[PDB]
């Protein structure tokens, strides 16, 4: 066995070489918060949001792409961290505007949960924050580009497991923005999926836009019958009446995607 | 100054622009110089050659090179927004690009952006009625022992004043075009009072050559 | 040896620095570059390696690293990939205007550095990436490459040493971003510059997928001349980790602006006053300096009178060596206003790629040009020493490093003035 | 008889606008043929 051995917070743990350290850190149950990372996408590195320590070198790694060399101790939860964390968590709230009650990504955010768990509790952000054009992308994905992160989870899916290669960032620095420099419409059959993996509320379900909200919402996990896949779903209800299909993780149907009719 | 495409009647994909045959001559010069499956690396210098025929470009240069290197158009708009010589709007003739960082701010540049706007009747960013002078603020352009610089289209004019720069401007609205290079007594480089350097000639060749060569 | 510089005019790398002579074939024969470069060839990549790691060259594009162990990690078994030099001449850096001279005035010494470092690395071609706005040097280059080529010192059969290496010149399109290595391979690649994340180094994955070094041109420039003078004769210059020769950029305030080549200790006050004729008012009349171009943090007067102008006297002056272009400010220089216009530059240019460059970038320049009206408190000083202290080691690439040196540089030196600024916009506006 | 007053550097003056890309149509028969990754596009 060609297995390695690293270091978690001290723990021991085995993995295959090539192993990435966010991996090396699932592998004991800890998740190293990301953004821009998705398992089913490609790594992107981009966010900064899994900066760890290795111990005995003095700069913090990206987890998500870094593979594991031997013999390293992860630090998870170490004071340099913890700094990194909260810092760029600063700089992703240094412009993302104050839209929590009137967005819909609100209680199921990535980006609320951890500035809870990882990121500071105040601001020293003093200037005007920047504002973004929105873009008309079809009936089904409401974009509202000023809470884009620029996580580039759009291009990658749509580039990947779409297929379409519409998005696109244009732009650079701060005034750089996702999108498709177009006024042209992402109709994929698998184009709702940018509401799941968008981790704001920059692209949202126009259909469930403005009516429920998810901590009401009672979770059913039932079955797709509107072709012969069988996709695994959750029919979300709120008081006796249906507001959304969100997927389910299978494995070996749907990943974790459902197609627009599912949707 | 934006980043996003509207329609105009004078930009749209049905707006006229295809490229000359000494052009496409000269993008099958260009994709020659790049692997075989990797033709999508030939994507920026045939969009400045697009850039280069037409002055700018609409939303049908991008799509022309999207079209004939197999790419999304996404990806040359990509291309095209991230680096700040493609224009995407119709730039005068004479694209006069004066730089403002610190080694040419320390050496008053400000009073050449000055003389300009005064000398021109424009400020930054506009265009002349004429069509000729475009005047934009750009970056470091590399030629900071001669700051301060202008960038007129291609050509560095350096080591300026305010008068040399209007005399530039003025023999540009007659029709010619100057020698591009500095406007002190030096030439290329070098200390303005004298040679500190390389004032010998050189060796030769085979100087200092080690035994086993 | 314990006093560096003066250097001699026959111990000069870059002869024909000024456009003096002719940097065609002719003139550039007639100063040893192409000369006996087929028995440079036949000696294996192996002599040619250890040549370089004998002359203690290190990285002339201002990182600094071994430049023969750098070149060593090509020099490895092939694997059905092809290999590639990669010559980085974009030189975006504000202060460094050094390469420009070197593709402009001695081309074939480029040439031949591209010949000898691809036949160090066994790489089957060149490409320079030179400037978009560097169109009179790319066309200077492209005929000098033609006359390598129709001399045949270079394509088939190089130099008549049966090897086959090629040269291109692929030109940028205004970026200064497309100078960092990763982010050139991108802009090579027909996409964005914007850079990848290292490990993979550009030896396992650089242009196109292939192995790959990306050096500077004064880093592959002189490496002819060291494969041809000796590792020990170009080791011989400057102190121990900081051997050889170096182009200084004096700009800024001084009576002469020139681009000069001295051994690579020189003193800083000795170079201003030798090259540049002196600061404009003298000695008396010097502020501060950025000693290696834009990304380096300034020194003051008290710094710049002992300082040696090599990377680690400099690293023990707080400051890095960089690109060595010295910029010079004197006594008349609203010197944050100076600082908040670089970091404005470091925002005009930065690809938006990672968080922390993307939006702490932007939120320094904001607080900068709110530094140099003086509108802020004093809280926002050591505020701002966290902001780049959160940007330093966070992102992708070193601008974001590059952008939060200056700042802390010129909190380090300059926070009383940045003080008196506040509150004399504080009296003044209540 | 050695010149070291003027500047030799004076063939850039007259370069025009396709002067590079005329340049890269002159190398194109000198240069190597370029190593294939067996596909048109990672596309294909
Ligand atoms: N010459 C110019 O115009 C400019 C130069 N700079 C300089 O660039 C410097 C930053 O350099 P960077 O490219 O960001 O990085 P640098 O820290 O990593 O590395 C220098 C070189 O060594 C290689 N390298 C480093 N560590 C390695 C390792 N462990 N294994 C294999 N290869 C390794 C890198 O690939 C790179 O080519 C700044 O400090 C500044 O002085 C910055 C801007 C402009
Ligand atoms: C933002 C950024 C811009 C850079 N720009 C240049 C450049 O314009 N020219 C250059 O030679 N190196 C530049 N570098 C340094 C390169 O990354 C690399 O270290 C160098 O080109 C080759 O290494 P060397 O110093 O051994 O030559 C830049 C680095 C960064 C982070
Ligand atoms: S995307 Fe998240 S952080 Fe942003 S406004 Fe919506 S709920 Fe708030
Ligand atoms: S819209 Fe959402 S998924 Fe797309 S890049 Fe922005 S934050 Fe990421
Ligand atoms: S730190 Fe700035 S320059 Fe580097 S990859 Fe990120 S956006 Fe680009
Ligand atoms: S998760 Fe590794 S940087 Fe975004
Ligand atoms: S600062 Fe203007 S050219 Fe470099
Ligand atoms: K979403």
């Amino acid at each position: 066995s060609n297995l390695i051995e690293v270091f978690v917070d001290g723990q021991s743990v085995m993995v295959e070489p090539g192993t990435t350290v966010l991996q090396a850190c699932e592998k004991v149950g800890m998740q190293i918060p990301r953004f821009c990372y998705h398992e089913r996408l490609s790594v992107a590195g981009n966010c900064r949001m899994c900066l760890v320590e290795i111990e005995k070198a003095p700069k913090v790694v990206a987890a998500c792409a870094m593979p594991v060399m031997k013999g390293w101790n992860i630090l998870t939860n170490s004071e340099k961290t913890k700094k990194a964390r909260e810092g760029v968590m600063e700089f992703l709230l240094a412009n993302h505007p104050l839209d929590c009650p009137i967005c819909d990504q609100g209680g199921e955010c990535d980006l609320q949960d951890q500035s809870m768990m990882f990121g500071s509790d105040r601001s020293r952000f003093l200037e005007g924050k920047r504002a973004v054009e929105d873009k008309n992308i079809g009936p089904l994905v409401k974009t509202i580009m000023t809470r884009c992160i620029q996580c580039t989870r759009c291009i990658r899916f749509a580039s990947e497991i779409a297929g379409v290669d519409d998005l696109g960032t244009t732009g650079r620095g701060n005034d750089m923005q996702v999108g498709t420099y177009i006024e042209k419409m992402f109709m994929s059959e698998l184009s709702g999926n940018i509401i799941d993996i968008c981790p704001v509320g920059a692209l949202t379900s126009k259909p469930y836009a403005f009516t429920a909200r998810p901590w009401e919402t009672r979770k059913t996990e039932s079955i797709d019958v509107m072709d012969a896949v069988g996709s695994n779903i959750v029919v979300s209800t709120r008081t006796g009446e249906v507001m959304r299909i969100l997927p389910r993780m299978h494995e070996d149907i749907n990943e974790e995607w459902i197609s627009d009719k599912t949707r | 100054a934006l980043f996003v495409h509207r329609d105009t009647p004078k930009n749209n994909p049905e707006t006229p622009f295809d490229f000359t045959p000494e052009n496409y001559k000269r993008i099958e010069a260009i994709v020659k110089n790049y692997p075989e499956g990797h033709k999508a690396a030939a994507v920026l210098p045939v969009l400045d050659l697009a850039q280069r025929q037409n002055g700018w470009l609409p939303i049908s240069a991008m799509n022309k090179v999207a079209e004939i290197l197999q790419v999304p158009p996404m990806r040359v708009y990509e291309v095209a927004t991230f680096y700040t010589m493609y224009n995407r709007k119709p730039v005068g003739k004479y694209h006069i690009q004066v730089c403002t960082t610190t080694p040419c701010m320390l050496r008053n540049s400000d009073s050449i952006l000055e003389a300009i706007q005064k000398k021109l009747g424009i400020k930054v960013g506009e265009t002349t009625p004429d069509k000729l002078f475009t005047l934009i603020e750009v970056e470091c352009l590399g030629a900071c022992v001669n700051a301060p610089m202008v960038q007129i289209n291609d050509n560095y004019y350096e080591d300026l004043t305010p008068k040399d720069i209007e005399e530039i401007i003025d023999e540009l609205k007659a029709g010619k075009i100057p020698k591009p290079g500095p406007r002190s007594g030096r030439f290329s480089c070098e200390p303005a009072g004298g040679l500190t350097s390389l004032t010998e000639p050189p060796k030769g060749p085979g100087f200092g050559v080690q035994a086993g060569l | 040896k314990t006093s560096f510089g003066s250097l001699k005019d026959e111990d000069r790398i870059f002869t024909n620095l000024y456009g003096r002579h002719d940097w065609r074939l002719k003139g550039a024969q007639s100063r040893g570059d192409w000369y006996k470069t087929k028995e440079i060839l036949l000696k294996g990549p192996d002599w040619i390696l250890g040549e370089v790691k004998t002359s203690g060259l290190r990285g002339r594009g201002g990182a600094g690293f071994p430049t023969g162990l750098k070149w060593s990690f090509m020099n490895k078994p092939s694997d059905g990939r092809p290999k590639y030099l990669v010559v980085n001449a974009d030189e975006g850096e504000p202060g460094t205007c050094k390469d420009r001279e070197i593709i402009r005035h001695d081309p074939h010494k480029l040439v031949e550095g591209c010949l000898v470092g691809g036949r160090a690395m066994g790489a089957r071609a060149a490409y320079i990436y030179i400037r978009g706005e560097f169109y009179n040097e790319a066309s200077n280059l492209q005929v000098a490459i033609r006359e390598a080529y129709e001399a045949g010192l270079i394509g088939k059969n190089a130099c008549g040493s049966g090897y086959d290496f090629d040269v291109f010149v692929v030109r940028g399109a205004g970026a200064y971003i497309c100078g960092e290595e990763t982010a050139l391979i991108e802009s090579i690649e027909g996409k964005q510059g914007k850079p990848r994340l290292k490990p993979p180094f550009p030896a396992d994955v650089g242009v196109f997928g292939c192995p790959t070094t990306v050096a500077n041109v004064e880093t592959v420039a002189v490496s002819p001349t060291i494969c041809r003078r000796g590792g020990a004769w170009f080791a011989s210059f400057g102190r121990e980790r900081n051997s050889g020769t170096k182009l200084f950029n004096i700009s800024g305030h001084v009576n002469n602006p020139c681009t000069v080549e001295e051994e690579m200790s020189v003193p800083l006050k000795e170079l201003i006053e030798k090259h540049a004729g002196g600061v404009t008012g003298g000695w008396d009349n010097l502020l501060a300096v950025i000693p290696g171009g834009s990304s380096t943090p300034l020194i003051p007067k008290s710094v710049c009178e002992t300082v040696l102008m090599d990377f680690d006297a400099l690293i023990q002056a707080q400051t890095g060596l960089g690109t060595a272009a010295v910029i010079v400010m004197d006594r008349s220089t609203d010197i944050v206003k100076a600082i908040a216009r670089l970091i404005e530059f470091y925002k005009h240019e930065s690809c938006g790629q990672c968080t922390p460059c993307r939006e702490g970038v932007d939120w320094m320049n904001k607080v900068m040009a709110r530094f140099v009206r003086g509108d802020a408190r004093p809280a926002e000083i050591d505020s701002l020493w966290e902001i780049s202290k959160q940007i330093e080691g966070h992102t992708i690439c070193a601008l974001g490093d590059g952008a939060a040196w200056p700042v802390q540089g010129l909190i380090r030196h300059f926070r009383p003035e940045l003080e008196e600024r506040m509150q004399r916009f504080a009296q003044q506006h209540q | 008889p050695f010149d070291n007053t003027t500047y030799k550097n004076l063939q850039h003056h007259d370069y025009s606008t396709y002067t590079f890309l005329d340049l890269n149509l002159d190398l194109s028969k000198f240069r190597m043929p370029q190593p294939s990754s067996g596909r048109e596009s990672p596309r294909h």
